[PDB]
């Protein structure tokens, strides 16, 4: 492992975004970090928030528990959406239909 | 053995067992059974015990400790004097904590003993239970974990210049 | 009394003994589940002993045998504590557990870690002999814990699969929530009565008694799986067939209703807790059986039925019948494990298949396990004269010539009809019909562990209510005149249920197809309880664990305000100060400067 | 959208998934076999009447009003095989599943007890070694520059060789150990 | 439980479900029967053979796999591969 | 207790004569002698403590911590004999005698009768663990680590130094027992309340507290194994133990001024708690959760109630044996897998079945599993804190939920699940470490049957 | 780039290699069994059973069941003087003088 | 007709209604194509690393590593401090202390009022 793998600071710049998605190994348009509002999460991609349960169940991965892949850049709350914990997979009824039914 | 004043029980009264049937209930011959194969080698082993234990005696006894003046009559700052009245104060303390709980088993026991009539049979049990527990109360609560002589001292001065005031105000 | 306690606490030593026999093991063991079947056996007669004492004669004993700990005033002692509960239920669980263990050494055959079942099964019988025999509140706190560690080992029995982990950790979750309401009821006894014996809490009797009964019936409401704190006891049916038997059947479940069974004379002097139990209770029986009208698991199914019944545990609780509680225990351990034990024959039977769309036509195929399923249906819906009609129905018989909540009494009549649809349901789906399984056949159910402890099991539900009924002793004023249209309730209630799902299944049978409503999917999505709050609860639990504790406080603001502002100081400090040219002349001009501050300001020459 | 083979899935392969999953539902909705029958059939026929669509539009146009057809027609709790994931029984014996390098660290005094094993186990390490670096020498040869763009390996080419990375996918532990 | 299985025995197995369809002739096809291009099958008649054969065999064929066999020997082969027959 | 201080003393000839093969064998042979000489301080009497000179005495609140020390102090040579096996001889010898020296500072700071003497030792403990911190750990964040121990330590203790100096002055003398007898109380003042944070804010960095708990998730995870054992089960309770001292002089101004306190910690154990649940570092996980338990520790101390006092005891013992053991545990996986992080090794139930039982019972007894003596000072710091106010109850029960929903969450990813399948270095569990789990677990479940000589000075 | 003059880092030993009966202790196979032997024999059956049995047999600790017998004293004199079982007062109020007031 | 499904935060659009899944255009080709390429690189230098005979230990993943040093050491020197971040620090910081001591300041205030009158029942009360 060298310095410049590890993650740094915001870039602004797009020759920097470019370089961050290269690092994150992955597309440069693909690549969205978090907005800049100084809460500490840097240059660390935003992925589009699923779950592991989410994923192909049938697909060979890297790793077969987790779902996962060796090098793919992982959620900043994986250890939030395992199979073991919150799950967000669709439901065949609405949330607020739920919400609305058990309430009531 | 223990003594019976100290733990009392009433003389049991143990019915006659008067059957209306022909059929032999099975918990006579168990008990018959129960001193036949377990009673007999039980005591015979217990009574070699006894004469082996029979055969070297010594004995031991219990300490008893003389009485050293209190802290009432100890000069202040003089821990020559105080350190012994603190002493006593804390055997005392533990020995007062012991005779509670011997009051908590005699009502404990007087419950179970009674049974389905607790609450009519045992007055006098919990009489004596309010009033050792209205006692160790006025004695030692609300101290700390740093109690000391001095202040369970200081909680009985407050008490008394209490009582005193209200008597002074009622008279 | 001599031959008393050594029987009873030889029951306990026997028990205890085999877990030190494997424990000090060397070799491989010469079939150790044959040594626990036979230990438990044996323990069963040796405490069938006492009770057969208890039921002459009418003895209730307490050995405080081992002092442990003076707290100053507390004394703890290993106290046992055998009156009419303790008595009347450890055999039953012994014979349960008995059953159990054979059809589990028949079950799990072909598990390499049998040993390791075997041992796990004994260490929580010997956990619930410790709770319901214990008279310190110390020791059933003990048992307490104890039962509920062990369901979590055999809940997550196959620790390869994340859904029994889970499940486990769901089960654990929600026990210590009733741990919360069980410490706080401790807290409370401790305080203001000064004791944690039973013997002190019962002679004392408080009347500000609403604090303590509030935290027992929340440690009540999280063990035995009551409205709000339940889908633990549905969703934790990922481990084998014999733990769902066992544990989450008939002996772990009722641990609730039997802590409020002890303490019956602080709930019968006090109205607020049994009509709020008995609103619980009531609640619980209606949504569990509501759920399990249209499952298709029949784990499942026997989940929600057993949570049912104790929701109706919970309800004769609170009318002020706790003997008939404790005999409702005591018959409905019987059906409700036989019912289990015939599920998993079933499920051997047919290659661990659970889904009931997928079996059919299983009436003559299997015969034994048909006809102890069928008994096992009749005794849970409250055929008259079987087990359940000495128990269940006399409850609904204090139910409505009482001083009750009327809708905890309809809600409870609909939930008695839902139990007769959802059996017969079973019965149908199961038995009924064409088979669905797979072409290639292994049907067999020809062992002899398996047929001897159904046969078992199936001569208790048959006789074993009528044997307890007629063999307790009168605690109560039993309620017997009562016009016709009370006395004939639940059993027309029952017929009609039936009526009606035979209707319901006999509309399946036909040739159309029509598309789910709101009901339908309201109850078979588990009334939106577990998907809705088991999303919830965690995530705004676990953002609030990530974002404000760990990140935004830990690791930013606490690292900023004390340590590193300083830091920053001293720095800015340290370059201001050594930022000099060294240059002599404006090191003399600041002597010159001092010199004179000193002498016209600061005025240090007077 | 997520496959080894190729990139993406095509208009006909997502067809054929609807039908799967539609027929898979309906069974689910429809237990007993013979209403089941009726029912797969007349989904037979319906699918058959579209077949014969050349407008891809149109075409995409009915499939995406199928899609929401068939989510308005879920069972809320589908038939899932055992083993399948989501099964009762699904990953239940993947505490069994131990690697075989464990066998590695055995104790000779337990090496003793099975020696034609371990010498069979010695001939296929020997194997391994010996082509490992043949599939390597393999795989730099094949691949075109820049990487490789599908996940899809290459056989063993020549004779008297084995396929590239082959041991983990032949040594694999059993379903049911 | 659990019966061992046979690599003839799976073949004879979904020979056998094969020859149970109106739309194959049993006189005709054999072991390396194409669908679509020796019986001038359908892929939708494709798709449910591989539905009859997970109700067939107990398991469920991943829809990524279903989409690859295309003769009664794949079949064979994907089930053997599956279920670690001939040891 | 020059009977104690002497051997240990001579314990560095016989570390520094020994040969370049036998000096593990040697310093664990009479380090265990020592742990097994140590049993003659139990001689308690219920009424008087043991006085044995004018310099050192130990009444019935040190010896438990006395005997943990020293029994201590061969499982932590036994545990880093690994990680040292390719030093050099003489680096060896300076660590063993660093564990020597800081022994020999901790058993003779339990038994100081004068105050500045106890001061003086409780900061003599700083060196060796500093040193032993900033040069056998591994990687670069260990000298950030020792600065910020380092600093919070001194930085909060200097104030002490002033009071107890002043406290000399005023009254007169600092012996424990002069103290004992010629206390007065502390009337309501400015000077009197600085006075009392003066006294308390060094116990209260070392704790730790909540919101001076910085240097513990950096301190306990950059040190190596016996530093780790030392920083988590002796000098926590060390400040612990300094902290039942000095609230003897500083009554009734606590009485009130313990108020902020109390809530910083009530809170506090619960938000690190839930800092457990969103760990992604095992040894971060095992410090955080020593935050929370010390966190009740000093709501046990500040509310001054007897049960408190004695829950306090056995919740210090009993948290110093789990965390020393959960300690041992995580540096076995990271010596195997060469990663602290959690998710890298998972399903190692099915390769180190024994190790496994070790971490399942470990983790039973981290969440005051009954009749263990973590549920009994939990429950009796549960019961004071119940009798000082009603609602602490609901902090108190929340927490025993989130406890647990780590430790099992913590026996789970680290032992359930489907194995890593490109990590197959795992080799099977050696003697040495089931032996120092062993060593670990089993004083702890023999404490559970005869907790009384653990339950403080005032049982 | 060229970098500095550095070996590289040394490949992770295992013990059970050239040591089957390895204990973990040292690589000497003498050393590692006598290691072994002196854990085990002087933690187990040097400290931790005999200190259970000196544990076990402490002569009255704490003076604790002392109080015990002096309360079966104390209840069996105040139990046949017919005086009260307990005093409100710790100490003697004769003997202590008020502030007036 | 049919009620449409809407996502949310715990519950997510289905992959088959999701309408981007349709666009069959030549753009969303390339980049599928792309990220195709990029986990064939990643797969095949894992599973080339992975597959070695000589190897004992752990394939290492700098994907693991960067997760911890962002999650763990790096969220300091990406914090600066404004009006969010304060008003965040402020609100989840002082307020349930700030709550919590007034709650149990005002139940042990009233607790001593009721017990200093002699009103609390305390009458079993030995055990504090």
């Amino acid at each position: 492992i060298t310095k410049d793998m590890l993650p740094g600071p915001y870039p602004k710049t797009p020759e920097e975004r470019a370089a961050a998605a290269k690092k994150y190994n992955m597309r440069v348009e693909d690549y969205e970090p978090y907005p800049d509002d100084g809460m500490g999460y840097g240059d660390y991609p935003k992925l589009p928030d699923r779950s592991q349960q989410e994923r192909d169940p049938w697909y060979d991965w890297d790793h077969p528990d987790l779902r996962l892949n060796w090098g793919e850049p992982m959620h900043w709350d994986l250890d939030m959406y395992i199979r073991n914990r919150v799950d967000t997979s669709p439901t065949p009824v609405n949330w607020n239909l739920m919400c609305k039914h058990l309430f009531g | 053995s223990w003594d019976k004043d100290v733990y009392p029980e009433p003389p049991r009264r143990t019915p006659a067992p008067s059957p209306q049937t022909s059929l032999p209930n099975p918990i006579t011959y168990l008990t018959k059974a129960f001193d036949l194969l377990v009673d007999r080698p039980v005591t015979l082993v217990r009574e070699f015990i006894e004469r082996q234990h029979a055969k070297n005696k010594y004995y031991y006894y219990h300490r008893e400790f003389r009485r050293v003046p209190d802290i009432t009559e100890c000069h202040e700052k003089d821990v020559l004097c105080m350190f012994e009245a603190e002493m006593q104060w804390k055997r005392d303390y533990k020995v007062d904590q012991e005779i509670v709980n011997i009051i908590q088993e005699r009502l404990k026991a007087c419950q179970q003993r009674e049974g389905e009539s607790h609450r009519q049979n045992c007055a006098k049990e919990l009489q004596q239970f309010t009033q050792v527990v209205k006692a160790y109360q006025d004695r030692y609560h609300d101290l700390g974990a740093h109690y000391s002589a001095r202040k369970c001292l200081a909680k009985q001065k407050q008490r008394m210049l209490a009582e005193r005031k209200a008597t002074k105000e009622a008279a | 009394m001599n031959l008393f306690s050594s029987l009873t606490l030889v029951t306990l030593i026997l028990l205890t003994m085999p877990i030190a026999a494997i424990n000090f093991n060397t070799h491989k063991f010469t079939n150790y589940p044959l040594y626990v079947k036979t230990t438990i056996s044996c323990a069963f007669i040796t405490s069938m002993i006492p009770t057969m004492m208890f039921i002459h004669t009418g003895q209730e004993m307490i050995i405080s045998n081992w002092h442990w700990l003076t707290i100053q005033t507390l004394k703890l002692s290993l106290s046992f504590k055998m009156d009419f509960f303790s008595m009347m239920f450890v055999p039953v669980a012994l014979f349960v557990t008995w059953s159990i263990m054979e059809f589990s050494m028949w079950y799990m055959h072909s598990d390499p870690n049998i040993n390791q079942f075997f041992k796990y099964l004994l260490l929580f019988l010997i956990t619930m002999l410790i709770l319901v025999t214990a008279n310190n509140l110390f020791q059933l706190f003990i048992g307490w814990e104890g039962v509920g560690i062990m369901s979590f080992l055999l809940i997550g029995w196959w620790y390869g699969r994340t859904d029994a982990n889970t499940a486990a950790l769901q089960a654990i979750l929600y026990n210590r929530i009733g741990d919360i309401g069980f410490i706080l009821a401790m807290a409370w006894f401790l305080i203001n009565l000064n004791t944690w014996d039973l013997q002190q809490i019962f002679m004392l009797n408080p009347n500000d008694s609403n604090l303590p009964l509030m935290g027992l019936i929340l440690a009540a409401t999280g063990k035995s799986a009551q409205f709000g704190l339940h889908p633990w006891l549905p969703s934790a049916m990922e481990g084998p067939t014999p733990v769902s038997a066992l544990l989450h059947s008939s002996t772990m479940v009722v641990a609730g209703i039997f802590l409020l069974i002890r303490f019956y004379p602080l709930t019968e002097n006090n109205k607020f807790g049994q009509s709020i139990m008995l609103c619980l209770g009531a609640m619980t029986t209606l949504f569990t059986a509501m759920c399990a009208l249209t499952q298709n698991d029949i784990k499942k199914i026997i989940a929600f039925s057993t949570s049912s019944q104790l929701g109706l545990m919970m309800v004769t609780i609170g009318i002020n019948q706790p003997h008939l509680a404790f005999l409702h225990i005591c018959t409905h351990a019987f059906f409700k494990a036989m019912l289990f034990m015939c599920s998993g024959s079933i499920i051997h039977s047919l290659n661990d298949e659970q889904d009931i769309r997928k079996m059919g036509g299983l009436f003559k195929a299997m015969p034994f396990t048909t006809t102890a399923l069928i008994i096992g249906s009749l005794a849970l819906t409250g055929m008259p004269f079987l087990t359940g009609f000495y128990s269940k129905d006399l409850i609904i018989e204090s139910a409505n010539t009482s001083y009750t909540n009327a809708w905890a009494l309809l809600m409870t009549l609909v939930a008695t009809s839902f139990t007769a649809i959802y059996s017969t349901r079973i019965i149908f789906f199961a038995l009924l019909g064409q088979p669905r399984f797979p072409t290639l056949i292994n049907i067999n159910e020809n062992n002899p562990f398996l047929i001897n402890s159904i046969k078992r099991l199936l001569i208790g539900s048959l006789f074993a209510g009528f044997i307890i009924s007629n063999n307790i002793p009168p605690m109560t004023i039993p309620q017997m005149t009562m016009p016709h249209y009370l006395k004939m309730t639940a059993l027309t209630v029952t017929i009609l249920g039936f009526i009606l799902a035979l209707e319901i299944s006999n509309t399946t049978h036909y040739l159309k197809f029509n598309y789910p409503s709101n009901t339908f999917k309201f109850s078979n999505l588990l009334g939106y309880y577990p998907t809705i709050m088991h999303r919830l609860t965690p995530y705004m639990n676990l953002t609030m664990s990530q974002k404000s504790a760990s990140s935004l406080l830990d690791l930013i603001w606490l690292e900023t305000i004390l340590p590193k502002t300083i830091s920053l100081a001293q720095m800015k400090m340290s370059t201001t100060i050594t930022s000099q040219k060294g240059l002599i002349k404006l090191y003399f001009l600041s002597f010159l400067i001092t010199i004179l501050i000193s002498t016209t300001l600061l005025n240090f020459h007077e | 959208a997520f496959l080894p083979s190729a990139a993406y899935l095509t208009h006909q392969q997502k067809v054929l998934q609807l039908y799967k999953r539609a027929l898979r539902h309906l069974e689910s909705r429809c237990v007993h076999r013979d209403k089941y029958r009726y029912f797969a059939c007349l989904l037979r026929a319906r699918f058959d009447e579209h077949k014969n669509e050349k407008d891809m539009v149109k075409a995409t146009q009915l499939l995406r009003e199928a899609e929401k057809e068939f989510w308005h027609g879920q069972h809320p709790q589908p038939y899932i095989f055992p083993e399948s994931p989501g099964g009762t029984s699904y990953e239940r014996y993947e505490c069994y599943k131990v690697p075989e390098w464990c066998l590695d660290d055995w104790h000779p005094s337990e090496k003793a007890m099975y020696p034609d094993y371990f010498a069979k186990r010695e001939q296929w390490k020997k194997l391994r070694r010996e082509s490992w670096e043949r599939e390597v020498k393999q795989l730099q040869e094949e691949t075109p520059v820049g990487g490789p763009r599908t996940e899809a390996l290459p056989p063993a080419r020549k004779q008297g060789d084995l396929p590239p990375l082959w041991w983990h996918i032949v040594t694999r532990p059993r379903e049911r150990p | 439980d659990a019966p061992p299985l046979t690599l003839e025995g799976i073949k004879d197995r979904v020979l056998y479900v094969l020859k149970l369809y109106d739309k194959i002739d049993p006189e005709k096809l054999s072991v390396n029967s194409h669908f679509m291009k020796d019986l001038g099958l359908d892929s939708l008649d494709q798709v449910e053979i591989i539905m009859a054969m997970e109700d067939e065999f107990g398991f469920e064929i991943p829809d990524i796999d279903a989409e690859k066999l295309m003769c009664p020997q794949e079949i064979v082969d994907y089930i053997a591969d599956k279920k670690d027959v001939y040891e | 207790m020059l009977k104690y201080i002497i051997p240990t003393m001579m314990l560095m000839p016989l570390t520094w004569l020994s040969k370049n093969s036998m000096i593990w064998i040697n310093t664990t042979l009479h380090s265990l002698l020592i742990s097994l000489t140590s049993l003659l301080l139990l001689n308690q009497f219920g009424d008087n403590s043991l006085n044995f000179s004018l310099t050192f005495f130990s009444d019935s609140l040190s010896t438990p911590l006395l005997i943990l020390t020293m029994w201590l102090l061969p499982l932590m040579l036994m545990a880093s004999q690994h990680h040292l096996s390719k030093e050099n001889l003489a680096r060896k010898k300076l660590f063993i005698s660093m564990l020597i020296l800081l022994q020999l500072f901790l058993i003779m700071t339990f038994t100081a009768t004068e105050l500045i003497f106890f001061y003086i030792m409780f900061e003599a403990t700083l060196v060796p663990t500093l040193i032993i911190i900033t040069r056998w750990g591994n990687q670069t964040e260990r000298l950030n680590a020792g600065l910020y121990f380092l600093f919070y330590t001194l930085a909060g203790s200097l104030p002490l130094l002033v009071a107890l100096i002043y406290i000399q002055n005023t009254m007169g003398s600092l012996n424990f027992l002069i103290l004992q007898y010629w206390v007065q109380p502390m009337p309501n003042s400015w000077s009197n309340t600085f006075m009392w944070l003066a006294c308390m804010m060094a116990f209260m960095v070392k704790m730790p507290l909540y919101g001076l708990h910085l240097w513990l998730p950096k301190a306990h995870v950059e040190a190596p194994i016996a530093g780790s054992m030392v920083l988590a089960a002796i000098l926590l309770k060390l400040g612990g133990y300094g902290m039942m001292r000095i609230t003897l002089l500083l009554n009734p101004i606590t009485d009130f001024m313990a108020y902020p306190f109390i809530m910083l910690s009530l809170w506090g154990m619960i938000m690190t708690s839930s800092i457990c649940l969103r760990q992604t570092d095992l040894k971060s996980l095992i410090a955080y959760s020593s935050v929370s338990h010390m966190a009740l520790v000093i709501v046990a101390i500040l509310i001054q109630t007897p049960w408190s006092y004695m829950g306090a005891t056995a919740l210090m013992i009993a948290h110093g044996l789990t965390s020393s053991m959960l300690f041992c545990l995580a540096n076995s996986n990271y010596e195997r897998v060469h990663s602290r992080t959690m998710i890298l090794a998972r399903g190692l139930q099915t390769l180190l079945p024994l190790m496994a039982a070790w971490w399942l019972l470990a983790s039973l007894t981290n969440l005051a599993l009954p009749p263990s003596i973590n549920l009994i000072g939990e429950l009796f710091v549960v019961m004071s804190t119940f009798s000082w106010s009603n609602i602490t109850i609901i902090l108190m029960g929340l927490n025993m939920v989130i406890t647990a929903l780590y430790s099992l969450y913590m026996l789970i990813t680290t032992q359930r699940g489907k194995h890593t399948h490109h990590i197959n270095n795992i080799l099977p569990s050696f003697t040495r470490e089931n032996a120092l789990m062993s060593l670990h677990m089993l004083p702890l479940l023999l404490l559970s049957l005869n907790p009384k000589i653990i339950l403080g000075p005032l049982y | 780039t060229l970098r500095w003059q550095e070996d590289p880092e040394p490949e992770d030993e295992n013990l059970y290699e050239k040591n089957p009966d390895s204990h973990g202790y040292d690589k000497d196979p003498a050393v590692d069994v006598w290691n072994m032997r002196v854990v085990f024999f002087f933690g187990f059956s040097i400290v931790l059973v005999l200190g259970s049995t000196f544990v076990a047999y402490l002569p009255d600790y704490r003076m604790q069941e002392w109080a015990r017998r002096e309360a079966e004293r104390l209840v069996k004199y105040r139990e046949a003087h017919g005086l009260p079982l307990m005093e409100s007062n710790c100490f003697d109020p004769s003997k202590i003088q008020l502030p007036e007031d | 007709s049919f009620p449409k499904y809407e996502p949310s935060r715990l519950a997510s659009l289905p992959t088959t209604l999701d309408p981007a899944e349709y666009d069959i255009s030549s753009e969303t080709r390339k980049a599928q194509a792309e990220r195709l390429a990029i986990r064939s690189r990643l797969k095949r230098e894992y599973q080339l690393q992975y597959n070695d005979p000589s190897r004992r230990g752990v394939v290492e993943d700098p994907a693991l590593i960067r997760w911890t040093c962002a999650r763990s050491a790096n969220v300091y020197p990406n914090f600066r401090p404004n009006t969010k971040t304060s008003l965040l620090g402020a609100l989840f910081g002082i307020g349930p202390l700030i709550f919590w001591y007034y709650v149990f300041k005002t139940d042990r205030d009233r607790k001593e009022k009721l017990i200093q009158e002699g009103k609390l029942d305390r009458t079993f009360n030995i055990s504090y």
